[PDB]
RNA sequence: AGGAUAGUGGCCUACCAUGGUUUCAACGGGUAACGGGGAAUAAGGGUUCGAUUCCGGAGAGGGAGCCUGAGAAACGGCUACCACAUCCAAGGAAGGCAGCAGGCGCGCAAAUUACCCAAUCCUAAUUCAGGGAGGUAGUGACAAUAAAUAACGAUACAGGGCCCAUUCGGGUCUUGUAAUUGGAAUGAGUACAAUGUAAAUACCUUAACGAGGAACAAUUGGAGGGCAAGUCUGGUGCCAGCAGCC
């Protein structure tokens, strides 16, 4: 659809069901206090193909799946759990760092709001675009 | 006789005079003319989300001193640029360039207020969070 | 042998539905929320019917407790009870058990799939088997 | 320049409150105001006031 | 769609909010009758003036008027029926004189303290709320019940709840239970 | 006069006439206009609104056209064109949520791709089948009803009505301060059980569990005036900032 992102990961414990309350723990969370912790639920779990995804209601641990219902709450990567003090997972650094860079201004003067949401939506799409 | 028609068959001129003389009522005219929509940077909306173009404080007006801490705001719904007060002690470190921001009216039913020349709106939320919850150490701006 | 003292009011006989219908008032002080199955095993001993021909439902119990109210009715024969009572109540007493057929989404979902097919598709299995591929 | 946003909300030396016994948030609050308004409310002083000095 | 389940509102707020005299007069009754809201007074004064100014309209009706009599001695019917008028007054006019004060006095919260039974109204409500007192075989726990003087004496405690037999109370039983060990055995 | 319609009628056609509306507002223009039963505020009189639980009307992306049928100018019917736009092996094919869900967009502004025909009812060849009509639950501080967040003591402290009395008061009635202290009462929860229901969830009934302050910890704005409440304490010093108005 227009710019709204399944979330794509693999689960290592428990299960995941369509319509399930979960805590998302972003890259900065620690089990102690206010951190990257949003507590909303999952609209649909869905397993993916050559971009057609097949909604499934329950998924065990050890598989890769998609997750539509989030990405208002994720920015690039995250680890969501069900336990109060389940720590995060190591931050997963790659061998390329964001180095080539240009300035972006909007051609017309008034599309600017469309440009600032785009950067947010762009940050989401690629794992290390800044 | 007291200067208006008083016959029993008078009720046409009576009802019609009242209609013309209603135009001398200021807010009746504001309602019929639709200056709600043609003029006035809102559409008649209670509030309007906008975009912070530049932080800018503007002169006070006499009798008082004290710079006034506003922001020129581009409105999302019509790209009109307007300025609005950011009220409180501090409350300008809380805004950066290009923060989304929700502007409310000011109380005087349009047509600017108090210390300040020509500014009719005030900030309430900036990047989704109320100034109050930010001005007190209640809440915190989202992660840039 | 406790003071459970159940009334029964507004008893009027319904031949056309082969039963007597009536409201029940179980005045049960020093006791809370007496069950429905227990509200028959010696209840049929009061209207002299046999024990699987009765039915009762309703039953929200007064604020403050000590008495529940609801509606019941007894049948002129258990054979007609199995014919007249709703096909969901006999489930509640085990006198029927309704079918496992899949969720109504699947029922509708397959209802629609079978509009895609005109006749029997018995010629269709002959279609696809020779193909796939060449 | 901008320069003076947090000019006082910062420079006030921020002090803590007093972790004092809880007041009776409910009906009895109306009760103890009825009491510290009419009955032995030894808050009278001339005609009346409601703040110390 | 559906059919609208109607609702009314039960109070009415004063027009000037900071009348000095009115502000104290209200707290005097909250103290007198152990109430918690100002709404609890606003509720009656609105309801009264609802009933009151809906009886002003009943006498510009010039008299012997058929609707005046039927809704007359069948309104007054309801107002000593709830003990806010006398049987020594069966004749229609002092109804407009009636103050808010008379209504509070037949709240069940206030009637408790006045039938002995509480020794204080703040003590009355707190016990009205805790599945103590009943009127018939019927527990009530709403500090505004408006006894009818047809049930002004059926008001007793509850046969559930200690104070009426059969149960001794969670706080007590759990306390005296721990004296098993130290009673000797 | 005729044609056409189910039928009256400039409805249409041939011929003929020059009439028809209007300052008692015709005609035009605007409506951020579906109409109404109603909604809000109201001493009275009125002022403002009515997309929206009922009734009537109009539409099914926009126009027009038509089939079948008693009934459609139908759109979860077909056909053409206009605007979008899906799939393709490039040959072709297929489109219509202002139905229920869900999503995009728009925005200040509005919910779950859940369960079910048990109820209300509707349809059918029909007692059974079907119904996102409708009902159940989820979301839900739009609006409304009721009304928890404490009660009562003791001790120590604080003041004052009193037979026989010269009274530190001898005795008095009630009454407030402080982490000084006591035993009762309870649901918010949590939970066997039944009840509840189509099956469930909460409601009500309820075994057992569930209260002393650092809690089962109430908020929102205010304290010069209007306008209820500070000539308190510290900070700043026409600065920060407050201020509907002054
Ligand atoms: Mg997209
Ligand atoms: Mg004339
Ligand atoms: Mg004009
Ligand atoms: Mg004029
Ligand atoms: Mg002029
Ligand atoms: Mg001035
Ligand atoms: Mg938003
Ligand atoms: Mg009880
Ligand atoms: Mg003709
Ligand atoms: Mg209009
Ligand atoms: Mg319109
Ligand atoms: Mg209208
Ligand atoms: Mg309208
Ligand atoms: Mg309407
Ligand atoms: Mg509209
Ligand atoms: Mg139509
Ligand atoms: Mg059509
Ligand atoms: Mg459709
Ligand atoms: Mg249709
Ligand atoms: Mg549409
Ligand atoms: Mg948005
Ligand atoms: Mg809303
Ligand atoms: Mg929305
Ligand atoms: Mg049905
Ligand atoms: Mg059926
Ligand atoms: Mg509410
Ligand atoms: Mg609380
Ligand atoms: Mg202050
Ligand atoms: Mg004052
Ligand atoms: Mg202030």
């Amino acid at each position: 659809d227009k710019g709204r992102f399944y979330a794509f990961g693999r689960v290592f414990a428990g299960t995941v069901k369509s319509g399930q309350k979960v805590r998302i723990q972003g890259p900065n969370y620690v089990p102690g206090k206010k951190d990257d912790l949003f507590i909303k639920a999952i609209q649909r779990v869905v397993l993916m193909m050559g971009r057609f995804v097949e909604p499934i209601d329950d998924c065990p641990a050890g598989n890769i799946i998609g997750l539509v219902g989030i990405d208002q709450f994720l920015l690039k990567t995250g680890t969501l759990t069900t336990s109060e003090t389940a720590h995060n997972m190591k931050v997963m650094k790659f061998s390329v760092s964001p180095v080539v860079q240009v300035a972006v201004e909007v051609k017309n003067a008034n599309d600017l709001p469309k440009l600032v949401e785009g950067l947010k939506r762009l940050s989401k799409s690629d794992p290390c675009v800044l | 006789g007291k200067g208006k028609p008083r016959g029993l068959n008078s009720a046409r001129k009576l009802r019609v005079h009242r209609r013309n003389n209603r135009w001398a009522e200021n807010n009746y005219k504001k309602r019929l003319l639709g200056t709600a929509f043609k003029s006035s940077p809102f559409g008649g909306s209670s509030h309007a989300k906008g975009i912070v173009l530049e932080k800018l404080g503007i002169e006070s007006k006499q009798p008082n001193s004290a710079i006034r801490k506003c922001v020129r705001v581009q409105l999302i719904k019509n790209g009109k640029k307007v300025t609005a007060f950011v009220p409180n002690d501090g409350c300008l470190n809380f805004v950066d360039e290009n923060d989304e921001v929700l502007l409310a009216g000011f109380g005087r039913k349009g047509k600017a207020k108090g210390d300040i020349p020509g500014v009719r709106f005030k900030v309430v939320k900036v990047s989704g969070v109320s100034l109050l919850a930010l001005w007190k150490e209640k809440k915190e701006k989202p992660r840039s | 042998s406790d003071a459970v003292t159940i009334r029964t009011r507004k008893v009027i006989s319904n031949p056309l539905l082969a039963r007597k219908q009536f409201v029940v008032d179980v005045l049960h002080p020093n006791r809370a929320n007496v069950s429905k199955d227990e509200l028959r095993e010696k209840l049929a001993e009061v209207y002299k019917a046999e024990k699987d021909a009765v039915s009762v439902f309703g039953f929200r119990t007064q604020f403050g407790g000590g008495k529940s109210v609801g509606f019941g009715l007894v049948y002129n024969s258990v054979a007609e009870a199995k014919k007249f009572e709703p096909t969901y109540r006999l489930v509640r007493y085990g006198l029927a058990e309704k079918v496992e057929k899949a969720s109504r989404q699947q029922r509708k979902q397959k209802k629609n799939r079978d509009k895609k097919i005109f006749g029997t598709g018995k010629r269709l299995a002959k279609k696809v088997a020779r193909r796939n591929a060449d | 320049s901008l320069a003076r946003a947090g000019k006082v909300k910062s420079q006030t030396p921020k002090v803590e409150k007093t972790e004092k016994p809880k007041k009776p948030k409910g009906r009895a609050y109306k009760r103890l105001l009825y009491t510290r308004r009419f009955v032995n409310v030894t808050l009278v002083n001339g005609k009346r006031r409601m703040n110390p000095g | 769609p559906r059919a609208p389940r109607t609702y009314s509102k039960t109070y009415s707020t004063p027009k000037r909010p900071y009348e000095s005299s009115r502000l104290d007069a209200e707290l005097k009754l909250a103290g007198e009758f152990g109430l918690k809201n100002k709404k609890e007074i606003y509720r009656i004064s609105f309801q009264l003036s609802k009933i009151r100014r809906a009886a002003r309209d009943l006498l510009t009706r010039d008299e012997k008027d058929p609707k005046r009599l039927f809704e007359g001695n069948a309104l007054i019917r309801r107002l000593v029926r709830v003990g806010v008028l006398s049987e020594d007054k069966k004749k229609l006019d002092y109804v407009l004189a009636l103050k808010v004060e008379d209504f509070l006095e037949r709240r069940l919260q206030t009637q408790v303290y006045k039938l002995g039974l509480a020794k204080s109204v703040h003590h009355a409500r707190v016990l009205i709320t805790q599945r103590h007192i009943a009127v018939g075989k019927q527990i009530v726990n709403i500090p505004s019940f408006m006894v009818r003087l047809d049930s002004e004496k059926h008001i007793d405690f509850a046969p559930t709840s200690p104070f009426g037999g059969a149960r001794p109370g969670r706080v007590a039983r759990r306390n005296a239970a721990r004296k098993a060990e130290a009673s000797g055995e």
